[PDB]
């Protein structure tokens, strides 16, 4: 693989447009969907320490 | 980096490149991260002025075509692309035309619109740190710094990014897409330089001290420090002195070459002292078969349950009678134990359900018969200190056994053919013209050559009681086997036979690694009279176990039938190779397949099928009567077959040594056979290693006196 | 001609990572003082690295790891931690 | 959910939120190579006890509607996810058909071998102690000739388009996969990895006994053995025999034509920036193609490109084996009284030279030539291999044996340097220097027969020196990637100022097309059709037709003068010419006087004839010819002709039957939140007139994205910079 | 031929030297870096391990 950014900040991302993507024409429920993106959140704020 | 960066630009830029390193002789070779920061920061240059022009009016615009249509002012004059001297003589025009007052610093580019000075940086670390050197470096004076990551960040001074968005933004792509380039190839080298301010350092290895304190010390016994050292490398007079060192050599220090003539080798030494006993594993020939000729369908034919008919099959079972002793030890454990297998064969339909396999009990006899209460006290030193019998253990190398007459026999045995086939040679596709064809009628006429060999009934034993004793030591980790010694076969009027040739019983399987040793026991069947050739069996105690029926032209005779019995040990490693040693087929063929290319390899049309087909090809094989015997093919080939057999299953480091040793004599002998006029260096050295490595092992000592016998009948 | 494979042997220390550490028998770790595969002596030499300041080969150039290794021969205590 | 969860509790504990910290994606190959490496413990042992035991297989869970429990015997297969191996075979008979047996579509990379193995008409078993020729070849058959980095970018494409790496730039071989296996998909790393398989090059060392293309090496173990060998015939080829060819033709024609440039380098480089082969640009053929020929190496050179040192002369490249180099430079009397300084080179010397159809390896002391021995097919390889090594002898006998005098020049009517004058006076005619060499008697040793100087063998004599060597000597292609210095007359001295490469050795036989090529950029047309001159000149016209828009207007005389009519203007009959030139002239200035009336078609159709000095004769014209190929033929003045057909509706020119003419994205930087949320690699709706967008780029981070208005060419805007530069 | 005994004699600073020549005016750090393997073999301990 090719990338300069840690691999928390290419997962997260990732994740975030995957749940997008299989939400919005895909097939999942709201709230797994902001359940997963508040997970995502909770990464995000613990990478920051 | 250097040929990638060739690659992924312009030949001005290295040009460019040239010029600029030319001005302080910086050689590329050594400033490769140098080499690349210099081209993208000309790059980036370029890429910021062009399509830059500025309008009758007071602003700039862009072109799509490059045209000098009455309009030349590229709206920024480059700075950076020109020498040293030049660039500071138009840095002074302009900065006295438009009287602003000059800098110390050689800026990169300067701007018309604005008439500010622009200088463009290309680094690697934290933009905010580049972005601070540069202020607290320059300072104080109205010039705008610009400044370019790799990652395509972007950072000028009071939010004033001097462009459009897009321009700019293809600069950035450019940087990108070079990173990403730069990585695939794994030439992320120029990371670590480009964090100096100064961007052309490379990796500075120091050798400071507990380590320098080492390499002053590593020096020869005629210098102080590594430093003087390299000093005196690097300069360095090759004069000559090997001629001199010579002349003080003494005439002593020499390889004098003696000679190698025919009269020269003499025959082996040979030891002398105890006939060589017997180590195989396993029987060769004195083994008997128990013939049931029972097509079971091998559905996975359970071993134990193949052999309780072999059992069954036989009446006569005599009182056992010891005859043979191990010569020192409690014998009469040996046939309690027997009686007690046949205990074990016979309490087997009274637990209620029929096991696929019986644990015999922990008895003492055979306690001992393994050795397992056989063990040592376990105590750190420290405790048992001073102790009377705390001496070291013996560990004596062995003794000399001498060569006895019976390893010939057994060997003269060995190559002889039976009335069972013991292969499944599995099937082949069509065979084309061309070498398909050769390559058959080789392997299938070697085939039914050496098809009924009795070599591969020794293979197929050692196979069978190996995996049968591994795949048990694997199940079995903590309990004793019994281990049946079976061997297949087909009949000649083809009926799938089954043999047995004794029982095994196996000690603890607690095999945590490779070389962990297993003690075992081995019965073995007979109607070989111990009683003949005694200090054969040293390791064997034997008992007169019973009469069997043997048919002859008349009737029967009535011969004993005897059994042997030994222990030793093995091991995951010692089973699995005898596994395999169906390989020593694979060797036969090909040094027999060699001598079918080598010695045909002088022929328009190969000798492939005159190498058969031709009785009046004849090999010397033997002398018994003081005269060379010659013989057919197919004896040659499973003498070489059985040659291979018995090396790998006698396998001994004498061995290894002995062949390693004879084939530089052989090859020796060869050469003076063909008259090429040998010599030798030091032949009674040759000769010491070979009795260095003579001891014991009675096959090393039979092909030993195969070798003296062999030199005094080469003609020599 | 030395010279020629001397730039071979420059190209190779720059692109080489860590990873050619890996490829081969087996290899000696002092953590345990015993015979070990590549990757345990490499990645139990990384992590008591880890427990001090020394962590330049988190760069995964090969020579930051030599930097690595000169850095702990110039230290006098190390703390070796047992599990 | 299904993953991160893992994520979450393996951030749990601070020893992995480090490491899941520090590292980069770029060292993620770095981390997965960090294994215990342990669990090799024979694994044909643990094979045959996991085979002795039941059910060693895993599957998934939803067998449990697909297969059933007990088979058709009542055997057991299941567990409570591990299955028995019957399971495989039951299946392997009764289960759900597929016609997805369209596989050999990605697959064909073995079923070519196949088939190549179905039509592979055998030979006879000739034996005999084959010598292993030291040759270099690639392994895979039919692979185009890629290299393995612009091959895997291209695979990366059509297997994980929502991760491609950042090369966007804008070969149809990815509409071709996206479009036969659109939702036919398989199994993606496999396919993929069989697609690295079939299109990656891989070339290597091997020692062969007469195999050229990789077919001829995929069944080298049918072929090659220790004294026999067995000819067989795939009945096929492949491009890798057969594509690099059209480059080396092209080359050499290229520099054949380059000598009459004023600056063989500068035309050089604008042919082969502008020559198109095979649909692929030649600068990136020679950045990426390992092939060695003078023509390639020196083209590669004009680029800056690192070749083999070699001392090529005579058709034969050179390399160094042993020995060092001094100038000496020498006085030299001929046999027609003339004077001749030459360049002997001092010292020791040992090289092994390989040619087109021989091989030899020569032993050199100050003008001592020891140990020639030669290995060639044809009587006249080894003829002209022993003729250039007395050339390379330098000795005083071969200096004895000049007859006439030297006057060989290029092609453009240039003195070369003596060396190649002996060459070519030698290769016509040599005979006489063998009879004045010397003759030493030989023992008939080791099959190396002796040579006569009427091409004859003998036993028991030979030249000094010479040996003759049986079916090939061997090579050795050594490795090395110098840089070279090349100058503006098309010599190559790398280092050390000798002569290693000229436009004296480059030419054979007549050169046969396979690849379809196109030149673009200069004259380069006299060998092409004439048909294809017309119809290239007014493409051309077309292509920069904006910038004759303005170029016609001011400064029209330059643009009458671009000398890239110059093959044009030599097929228009040298009579009419300059007549023709000043019609036209006049006729646009008649258009510049009464503007407005005036057609942009016939302004391109009678624009090319500017090129002559016009002479203003006292008649018009309504009718221009032009000679090609013998025939004479016409076009007129108003309307359509039959070499210039513009249709009305169609816009698109016609000559000659051939059509002629008409009339990615970029970073903004780090994601911020402003344009919304991040995007996968997929805008059929943003690609509406203009977007802004934050999007994962491969396995990186979130970049900004706008779109583009340039183009970013790689044409003279590079070359520009020597007009603002050195000013 | 052979050369008995022949592995027991290379002494690591004729490694060294050999070495050090190879790296004839070449850059300093690359000269630390190739003569870190025969330095340490200067001073190299022998394991046992069990006995």
């Amino acid at each position: 693989p090719v990338g300069i950014s840690s691999m928390v900040e290419a997962m997260v991302s990732r994740a975030r447009i995957d749940a997008r993507i299989d939400f919005e024409s895909g097939r999942i429920k709201k709230e797994e969907f902001a359940e997963i993106m508040k997970i995502c959140s909770t990464i995000e704020e613990l990478r920051r320490q | 980096m250097e040929d990638f960066v060739r690659q992924c630009f312009n030949p001005m830029i290295v040009e460019l490149a040239e010029k600029a390193m030319k001005e302080y002789g910086e050689d590329p070779k050594i400033e490769t991260n140098k080499f690349a920061a210099i081209c993208t920061h000309l790059e980036v240059c370029f890429m910021y002025s062009d399509f830059h022009f500025i309008d009758e009016r007071g602003e700039s615009i862009i072109v799509e075509s490059g045209d000098p249509n009455a309009l030349l002012k590229h709206r920024f004059e480059i700075i950076e692309g020109r020498d040293r001297t030049m660039a500071w003589t138009v840095v002074n025009s302009i900065c006295n035309t438009t009287g602003a007052e000059k800098p110390k610093f050689l800026p990169d580019l300067y701007d018309y619109k604005e008439n500010r000075f622009i200088e463009i940086g290309v680094t690697r670390r934290e933009v905010h740190i580049y972005y601070l050197e540069k202020a607290n470096k320059i300072k104080s004076e109205k010039t705008h710094i610009h400044i370019f990551p790799f990652t395509g960040e972007e950072m000028a001074t009071k939010a004033d990014y001097t462009l459009d968005e897009e321009s700019r933004a293809r600069i950035k792509t450019r940087l990108f897409t070079i990173r990403q380039e730069m990585a695939s190839r794994g030439l992320w080298d120029s990371f670590r330089q480009s964090e100096r301010g100064e961007e052309t350092i490379e990796e500075r290895f120091e050798i400071t001290g507990t380590m320098r304190r080492l390499a002053d010390q590593s020096l020869p016994p005629n210098f102080s420090s590594l430093e003087n050292f390299r000093a005196y490398v690097d300069g360095f007079e090759p004069n000559g002195c090997i001629e001199g060192k010579l002349s003080q050599m003494s005439k002593e220090v020499n390889a004098r070459i003696e000679p190698f003539l025919k009269t020269t080798p003499r025959p082996l030494r040979l030891p002398d002292g105890p006939p060589c006993s017997q180590r195989s594993k396993f029987l060769l020939m004195d083994a008997l078969k128990l013939s049931i000729e029972d097509p079971s369908h091998e559905g996975e034919g359970i071993p134990l349950y193949d052999a309780i008919k072999c059992m069954k099959t036989f009446f006569g079972w005599k009182e056992p009678n010891i005859i043979k002793p191990h010569e020192k030890g409690i014998n009469p454990n040996y046939l309690l134990a027997w009686k007690q297998v046949l205990a074990e064969l016979q309490d087997i339909e009274n637990e209620e359900k029929i096991p696929k396999k019986k644990n015999m009990k922990k008895t003492s006899q055979l306690k001992w018969a393994l050795g397992e209460n056989m063990a040592p006290e376990k105590v750190d030193f420290e405790d048992c200190k001073d102790v009377s019998d705390l001496k070291q253990y013996d560990s004596d190398e062995p003794e000399p056994r001498s060569l006895a007459s019976w390893i010939q026999s057994e060997f003269n045995k060995a190559c002889e053919l039976t009335d069972s086939s013991w292969i499944e040679l599995d099937e082949i596709g069509e065979d084309v013209a061309p070498i398909e064809h050769i390559a058959s009628m080789r392997r299938n006429y070697f085939t039914a050559e050496v098809s009924h060999c009795r070599a591969t009934e020794y293979i197929m034993k050692g196979v069978y009681i190996n995996t049968a004793l591994l795949n048990a030591s694997c199940a079995a980790m903590d309990d004793f086997q019994l281990i049946p010694m079976i061997s297949k076969c087909r009949t000649k009027e083809g009926r799938r036979k089954t043999n047995l040739y004794g029982f095994i019983i196996k000690g603890r399987s607690h095999l945590r690694n490779d070389t962990d040793v297993v003690n075992f026991v081995s019965m073995e069947f007979s109607l070989t009279d111990p009683r003949l050739e005694p200090h054969k069996w040293e390791k064997y105690c034997v008992l007169e176990i019973g009469d069997m029926l043997l048919r002859t032209a008349i009737g029967q005779v009535s011969r004993p039938m005897f059994l042997y019995v030994r222990t030793n040990g093995t091991s995951k490693i010692k089973m699995k190779w005898g596994m395999e040693m169906r390989r020593c087929l694979l060797q036969s063929l090909q040094q027999i397949e060699s001598m079918i290319e080598a010695e045909s390899s002088v022929k328009e049309k190969d000798m492939t099928k005159e190498f058969f087909e031709n009785k009046s090809e004849t090999w010397p094989i033997g002398e018994s009567p003081k005269g060379v015997e010659e013989g057919s093919i197919g004896k040659v080939c499973r003498t070489l077959l059985a040659k291979s057999v018995f090396n790998s299953l006698y396998a001994s480091p004498q061995l290894e040594g002995f062949s390693a040793e004879s084939r530089r004599l052989l090859l020796i002998v060869q050469a003076l056979r063909d008259n090429l006029e040998p010599g030798t260096f030091d032949l009674g050295g040759l000769y010491e290693a070979i009795e260095e490595c003579l001891i014991n092992d009675p096959w090393v000592l039979l092909n030993a006196s195969w070798f003296n016998s062999f030199l005094t009948h080469a003609l020599r | 001609i030395f010279e020629n494979s001397c730039l071979e042997t420059m190209e190779v220390v720059q692109q080489t990572r860590v990873d050619k550490l890996t490829q081969g028998r087996q290899t000696y770790d002092w953590t345990l003082n015993r015979n070990q595969p590549a990757a345990t002596a490499l990645a139990n030499t990384i992590e008591v690295f880890r427990s001090n300041d020394l962590t330049a080969n988190e760069s995964g150039r090969l020579i930051d790891f030599l930097k690595d290794v000169m850095e702990s021969m110039d230290k006098e205590e190390m703390e070796i931690t047992a599990h | 959910m299904e993953r991160i969860k893992e994520l979450r509790d393996l951030m749990s504990q601070s020893r992995t939120r480090e490491i899941l910290t520090k590292t980069t994606v770029d060292h993620i190959a770095i981390i997965k190579k960090y294994t215990s490496g342990r669990q090799e413990k024979n694994p044909a042992l643990r094979m045959k006890w996991m085979m002795a035991m039941k059910y060693p297989i895993t599957a998934d869970k939803r067998i449990m509607e697909m297969i059933p429990e007990r088979n058709e015997q009542g055997q057991t297969l299941w567990s409570k996810v591990m299955v028995s191996s019957l399971a495989v075979t039951w299946w392997n008979r009764n289960g759900p058909t597929t016609s997805t047996v369209h596989y050999p579509k990605v697959y064909k990379t073995y079923f070519e071998k196949v088939e190549r193995l179905k039509h592979g008409t055998f030979g006879p078993v000739h034996f005999r102690n084959q010598v292993k020729i030291r040759r270099r070849v690639d392994v895979n058959p039919g692979h185009a000739d890629l290299s393995a980095k612009e091959a895997q970018d291209v695979i990366m494409e059509v297997v994980f388009p929502n991760e491609v790496g950042a090369r966007i730039l804008t070969l149809t071989i990815t509409k071709e996969k996206k479009e036969e296996l659109q939702d036919c998909k398989i199994a993606p790393l496999m396919v993929a990895y069989m697609l690295e398989r079939e299109l990656v090059r891989k070339t290597r060392f091997l020692p062969v006994a007469g195999g050229t293309s990789s077919v001829y090496i995929e069944v080298l173990h049918l072929t090659q053995g220790t004294c026999w060998e067995q000819m067989y015939t795939p009945g096929g080829e492949v491009r890798n025999d057969d594509v690099d060819q059209s480059l080396i033709i092209a080359a050499r024609n290229i520099v054949r034509r380059a000598t009459v440039s004023t600056d063989p380098l500068a035309s050089l480089l604008e042919m082969c920036h502008s020559t198109q082969i095979g649909g692929i640009r030649m600068v990136d053929i020679l950045r990426q193609n390992p092939t060695e020929e003078q023509a390639v190496d020196i083209c590669k050179a004009a680029m800056g490109l690192r070749i083999s040192s070699s001392f090529s002369f005579g058709g034969f490249t050179f390399k160094r084996t042993s020995g060092s180099s001094v100038k000496k430079e020498e006085e030299v009397l001929t046999g027609n009284l003339q004077t001749l300084k030459i360049r002997v080179h001092e010292g020791y010397e040992e090289f092994t030279m390989v040619g087109r159809r021989a091989t030899a390896i020569l032993r050199k002391a100050t003008r001592r030539l020891i140990q020639l021995i030669v290995s060639g097919r044809d009587e006249q390889s080894i003829a002209e291999a022993i003729i250039v090594a007395m050339v390379f002898s330098q000795e005083d006998c071969m200096i004895k044996a000049v007859r006439g005098d030297l006057n060989f020049v290029n092609r453009a009517n240039q003195r070369l340097n003596p060396m190649h004058q002996l060459l070519r006076h030698f290769q016509k005619d040599a005979k006489v220097l063998f009879q004045n060499w010397g003759i030493e008697p030989i023992d008939n040793v080791m099959g190396m027969i002796g040579i006569l100087p009427d091409m004859t063998p003998s036993t028991e004599m030979s030249l000094r020196g010479v040996r003759v060597s049986k079916m090939g000597v061997d090579e050795y292609s050594s490795t090395e990637r110098v840089v070279v210095s090349i100058d503006r007359f098309l010599r190559v001295r790398d280092q050390r100022g000798n002569v290693l490469l000229s436009p004296e050795e480059v030419s054979e036989t007549q050169g046969t097309e396979r690849l379809t090529i196109t030149y673009s950029s200069s004259m380069m047309w006299e060998i092409n059709g004439p048909e294809s001159v017309l119809v290239n000149t007014y493409q051309w016209v077309i292509r920069n037709w904006e910038t004759v828009k303005i170029q016609w207007s001011q400064d029209p005389t330059m643009l009458y003068n671009k000398m890239e009519f110059e093959p044009f203007q030599s097929l228009i009959p040298k009579a009419a010419r300059g007549q023709y030139s000043g019609f036209v002239r006049t006729l646009f200035q008649q258009m510049r006087d009464v503007v407005g009336t005036f057609d942009t078609v016939q302004i391109i159709k009678l624009l090319p004839f500017t090129a002559a000095p016009p002479e203003q004769s006292r008649m018009q014209f309504s009718s221009l010819t032009v000679n090609v190929r013998g025939s004479g033929m016409r076009i007129l003045v108003r309307g359509n002709s039959p070499v210039f057909n513009y249709n009305k509706a169609t816009k698109r020119l016609t000559v000659l039957g051939k059509d002629a003419g008409a009339l990615g994205f970029l970073i903004l930087g780090k994601e911020d939140k402003r344009y919304g949320p991040a995007l996968s690699i997929n805008e059929l709706s943003n690609l509406a007139k203009g977007e802004k967008a934050n999007v994962l780029i491969g396995q990186g981070d979130v970049v900004l994205v706008m779109k583009r208005k340039r183009d970013s060419s790689i044409l003279t805007d590079s070359q520009t910079a020597t007009k603002r530069i050195r000013m | 031929g052979d050369n008995t005994k022949w592995n027991e004699n290379q002494n690591p600073r004729m490694f060294l030297a050999m070495i050090t020549y190879i790296t004839r005016n070449q850059p300093d750090w690359f000269r630390n870096v190739l003569s870190i393997a025969p330095i340490m073999f200067s001073n190299k301990m022998a394991r046992l391990g069990k006995g």
